[PDB]
């Protein structure tokens, strides 16, 4: 077959939920992605090599004359000269500073990588930053695919677009693809007619909640959140409001501080 | 044979950022250190916030053991406010947790652990007809030569591209003296690794049916759950179909593979043992009584399973003397402190971002081996039946369980038992709905001052979240997580943690490719984002 494009997947300050979301890929599935579509050349969660052998695999991939795409999960801890996060006894800040400027393209995958995420919430003891913020001085401009975790549809769609067109798709002012992030959750929500009618559930136990009334009074952040959740859904089957729970705003910068308390509007 | 240090950093095929250091003498490990190398500080971040918000933050402790921390935080706040959630909320929460166990353990065995035992490249040498006969002898599912040739053909194309991807620099490339499987068994395992990549999609989808999405579910609230659609016959049938398929894979694919690998690696009954075990129980009938759980809590010291001790939550203290936090004072988590202070590797004898939890001063293994051994010893009939059948198939005695192999087997045992029990819970839930109980959430009031604790036995063991509410806000919030118990460092009595102690005695055939260290470390299923938070 043809040479497959190389992907280097990095883990910074992360929970591995973004990695797990990629494993949920559907049509194409993850086996197709790593056997046919791409060459996954470094990924600490699933790779065979460990230790020195893993470091050597990383160096081999990064220095390849064929080039690579970087996918980055997690925020970069910057406090105290980066010491709150290390891999192979190098700071995550140093690792990303050395690798990411060499990539042909960088995708920041998940709200942590895009915007700083959960560890960047106040008081941000580790000085965590999103990729573009941390590395702006190096000229890194990662495509931001936000969410906690994002819809893996949005990662695969971005990669496929880039491979076909050799360019990023149209990006919004937060560097997110407009093809996925161009609409609010709310404008796509099945409960919108109740919102318009002023029909709000007053509590989770209420008959109004049972009947599917709008969750705005219970804190829903759909009106202020850009994502494709109601359209694509998750796991081919559901999404938060259809499970009766408000959106918490998880594709937005700083959402941990901007969208809290989660149960108020 | 090798004498000197070995460092494995990164330890791959775990969740999170782990550095293992060992001292080897004449080919065997004589000392070990478990160094967790990322800190986030979620407990610091939580201070001052609304207690209702905690579960949303703490779920992001870990996306491998997704849901578990949302459940622990919700149990914790439920407990603090004194709400008794409706029966259906317990059922739905329990069903989603059961589904999490199945997903997590399947992915662990195949996608995290198996590359320590399976030489994928050797599958290219296999005779697919012989392999199919072996596969069909160990499982009621029949596999043909053509089925396995399709895998071998796909693998051949991949390897002949020269782009080995996740297999680059694998310890098995070119052969390795510690890799024992024949080509045919390697092909069977590789085929099932690939199958499991697609099966786990279904296993995770089962959580989303009631729980909105996976990863990071969104259906729990203080007082119960939000998912009225989960009461419908259509959602229940969707869950049931996914569960049935997942259970079939457990029973027909995972367990037979686990047994065929264990039989080939029976020497691994000799390495990786531990002394003490703690477990919290799981799948309650009564949210306020741990002894109402399908698996019950318990504590065992020095392998004395005739004398299971009751679990006293006041006997937990988390040490910091060998951790990157201020001072040396251990704390009970209702008086916990999270005060980072980095000193670099071994600076002032500190080497990890994990705290070191101790129970009555002792280091405790938690996770599947603890849950299975304690339940067995409590007379749990399902755990006894499966465990005895596994020991008989392997031709080993109960002593074999105290090992790396045993721990790996216990993860399978747990998976099989829980897969069956999910069906029982599902039927009980259906029966409850049929009686006319359609309630899923109960009202509650926020106290200005309260203490609460929530207990979950997660896939890696006993998880507890601890809150002190002051002025209706989070005064203190402390997570004590299973991997903290198992993989945290030494305490102020200098006692090795379970993973550290278990590594003493490990043989290392090739110090450049120290797969034996990985086998033992991976058998605990480390989760470092969990352990540190
Ligand atoms: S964006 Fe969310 S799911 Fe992804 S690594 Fe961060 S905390 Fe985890
Ligand atoms: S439930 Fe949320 S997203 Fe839906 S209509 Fe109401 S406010 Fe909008
Ligand atoms: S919480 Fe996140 S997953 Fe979608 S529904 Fe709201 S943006
Ligand atoms: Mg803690």
């Amino acid at each position: 077959g043809p040479r497959r494009p190389s992907v280097v997947y990095l883990h910074n300050a992360e929970c591995t939920g973004c990695s797990e979301s990629v494993l949920r890929a559907f049509e194409p599935y993850i086996d197709t992605l790593i056997l046919d579509t791409l060459s996954l050349d470094y990924h600490e969660t699933i790779m065979a090599a460990a230790g020195d052998a893993a470091e050597a695999a990383l160096e081999q991939a990064v220095n390849s004359p064929h080039g690579f795409i970087a996918v980055v999960e997690g925020g970069i801890p910057t406090a105290a000269n980066g010491i709150y996060g290390k891999v192979a006894n190098h700071t995550m800040l140093d690792i990303c500073s050395r690798i990411l400027p060499k990539a042909q393209a960088v995708i920041a995958y998940g709200t942590c990588a895009t915007f700083g995420g959960v560890q960047a919430a106040k008081p941000n003891p580790t000085g965590a930053k999103g990729v573009n913020d941390a590395l702006k001085h190096l000229g890194v401009k990662a495509i931001n695919i936000a969410g906690c975790p994002p819809n893996p549809y949005n990662l695969v769609g971005t990669i496929v677009y880039y491979l076909k067109n050799k360019a990023a798709p149209e990006l919004d002012s937060l560097n997110r693809p407009t093809m996925f992030f161009g609409q609010t959750v709310h404008e796509q929500c099945p409960r919108l007619p109740h919102f318009d009618a002023g029909e709000f559930a007053p509590s989770f136990e209420s008959e109004e909640a049972r009947k599917g009334w709008c969750l705005y009074e219970l804190g829903c952040k759909g009106p202020v959140t850009m994502n494709n959740c109601p359209k694509i859904k998750f796991n081919q089957t559901n999404w938060p409001v259809d499970a009766g729970h408000p959106c918490i705003g998880c594709s937005e910068p700083d959402f941990w501080d901007a969208m809290t308390p989660f149960y108020q509007n | 044979s090798y004498s000197g240090p070995i460092v494995v950093d990164p330890v791959t095929r775990i969740e999170g950022h782990l550095r293992i250091e060992v001292e080897v003498e004449n080919g065997k490990v004589k000392n070990a250190y478990s160094s967790s190398t990322l800190f986030r500080g979620l407990e610091i971040i939580l201070k001052g916030r609304d207690p209702r918000d905690a579960q949303h933050f703490t779920q992001r402790t870990c996306g491998v053991c997704t849901y578990t921390h949302a459940l622990a935080s919700t149990r914790c706040v439920d407990n603090a406010v004194g709400v008794h959630i409706p029966k259906n909320a317990t059922y739905i929460r329990n069903l989603v947790l059961g589904a999490q166990y199945l997903h997590d353990h399947i992915v662990h065995f195949y996608h995290l652990h198996a590359l320590d035992f399976v030489d994928v490249t050797a599958a290219l040498k296999a005779d697919p007809a012989k392999a199919a006969k072996v596969a069909s002898s160990i499982s009621p599912r029949k596999t043909t030569a053509a089925d396995l040739k399709a895998v071998q053909d796909k693998l051949k194309t991949f390897v002949e591209s020269g782009q080995l991807g996740p297999f680059t620099n694998a310890y098995f490339l070119g052969g390795h003296p510690a890799y024992y499987l024949d080509p045919e068994t390697n092909l069977i395992a590789t085929a099932h690794y690939l199958e499991a990549l697609r099966l786990q999609v279904k296993a995770a989808r089962a959580m989303a049916v009631f729980g909105a999405k996976n990863p990071h579910t969104q259906f729990t609230v203080v007082g119960g759950v939000t998912c009225y659609d989960a009461l419908t016959p259509q959602r229940i049938a969707e869950f049931e179909a996914l569960w049935k398929e997942t259970k079939a894979f457990v029973d027909e694919v995972y367990i037979p593979d686990l047994l065929v690998v264990a039989a080939a690696y029976k020497d691994w009954t000799q390495y990786g043992g531990t002394d003490n075990f703690i477990t919290f129980g799981e799948f309650p009938k009564d949210e306020y009584d741990l002894n109402s759980r399908f698996f019950k809590p318990g504590v065992v010291f020095k392998r004395d399973f005739k004398n299971i001790k009751p679990f006293d939550k006041m006997q937990i203290e988390e040490h910091v003397r060998h951790s990157w936090y201020e001072g040396a004072e251990a704390r009970h988590p209702w008086k916990g402190q999270t005060q980072p202070k980095y000193t670099d590797l071994h600076g002032d004898d500190r080497y990890s971002w994990m705290k070191a939890p101790r129970y009555m001063g002792e280091p405790m293994e938690t996770g599947p081996l603890a849950q299975v051994l304690i339940a067995y010893s409590q007379g749990h009939p399902k755990v006894k039946a499966v465990t005895d059948a596994v020991l008989a198939k392997l031709g080993v005695g109960p002593e074999a369980l105290f090992s790396t192999l045993g721990r790996t087997a216990a993860r399978g045992i747990e998976t099989a038992v829980i897969a069956e029990y999910v069906g029982v819970m599902l039927q009980e839930y259906k029966d409850n709905i049929a009686k006319g109980d359609n309630v899923i959430c109960a009202p509650w009031e926020m106290p200005k001052q309260a203490e609460g604790v929530g207990f979950v036995n997660a896939p890696r063991g006993g998880l507890s979240h601890w809150i002190r509410i002051e002025d209706g806000k989070i005064g203190n919030f402390q997570l004590v997580v299973p991997s903290t118990w198992t993989l945290g460092p030494r305490c102020d009595k200098n006692k090795l943690s379970p993973v550290e102690a278990s590594l003493i005695g490990t043989p290392v055939a090739d110090a450049k490719r120290p797969v034996e260290i990985l086998r033992t470390v991976h058998s605990f299923d480390p989760c470092i984002a969990c352990g540190v938070h």
